């Protein structure tokens, strides 16, 4: 069993790596030739934090369209939440403010938000400058970290951080 | 392909236009199908959604 069962919700951009945080954390598992979430899904992962065993109950959809049917539920009893955008593009930047807004509009008042800057690997391609997201996240009171579910990079310490933070 | 007069690749330009509004207007309908579908399952039974899948 567990001390505790969070349920975390992945939002951002279609493209931005959300589904291969979600295998990379629960499976180390990443799929270059990934496509595009049908439907919504969930997978879980326990793990020891702060001496506590936590099941993290982790959801997934795309990210084309920001509301949809099955957007309640899917917010609906989420602690936490991971928004991701891809630092290679900045349009997936520019788009956090409008996924936060959907949060704010849909999502529990305390849910815990950890800003997510995925795909650092892509170094040479960076179009998101780290100290301007770190602003962003600390003027919106988020936490903020850059993960590359490729290479493996923070993906753990992101969802660690989040779930450390729910308590 | 190039035995084709101007006019008549004109009229296929049209023609797959037609159908690619209506492949469209589909996948709209498959989806909507889905996430009306799903709202039902997340609040009825949402361990259907889980991977990997494990029966109750
Ligand atoms: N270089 C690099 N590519 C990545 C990284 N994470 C994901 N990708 C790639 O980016 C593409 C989209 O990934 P995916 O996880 O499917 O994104 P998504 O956010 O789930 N998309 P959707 O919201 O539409 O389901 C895939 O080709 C995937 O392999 C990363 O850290 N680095
Ligand atoms: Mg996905």
């Amino acid at each position: 069993e567990y001390d505790y069962l969070f349920k975390v919700v992945l939002i951002g951009d279609s493209g931005v790596g959300k589904s291969n945080l979600l295998s990379r954390f629960t499976r180390n598992e990443f799929n270059l030739e990934s496509k595009s979430t049908i439907g919504v899904e969930f997978a879980t992962r326990s793990i020891q934090v702060d001496g506590k065993t936590i099941k993290a109950q982790i959801w997934d959809t795309a990210g084309q369209e920001r509301y949809r049917a099955i957007t309640s539920a899917y917010y609906r009893g989420a602690v936490g939440a991971l928004l991701v955008y891809d630092i290679a593009k900045h349009l997936t930047y520019e788009n956090v403010e409008r996924w936060l807004k959907e949060l704010r509009d849909h999502a529990d008042s305390n849910i815990v938000i950890m800003l997510v800057g995925n795909k650092s690997d892509l170094r040479h391609l960076r179009a998101v400058p780290t100290d301007e997201a770190r602003a962003f996240a600390e003027k919106n009171g988020l936490s903020f970290i850059e993960t590359s579910a490729l290479d493996s990079t923070n993906v753990e310490a992101a969802f660690q951080t989040i779930l450390t933070e729910i308590y | 392909y190039r035995s084709l007069t101007y006019e008549e690749v004109l009229q296929e330009l049209v023609k797959h236009k037609e159908l690619l509004r209506r492949k469209d207007t589909h996948i709209r309908e498959l989806e909507d199908y889905i996430d009306n579908l799903l709202v039902r399952v997340m609040e009825e039974t949402p361990s259907i959604l889980r991977v990997p899948y494990e029966p109750s």
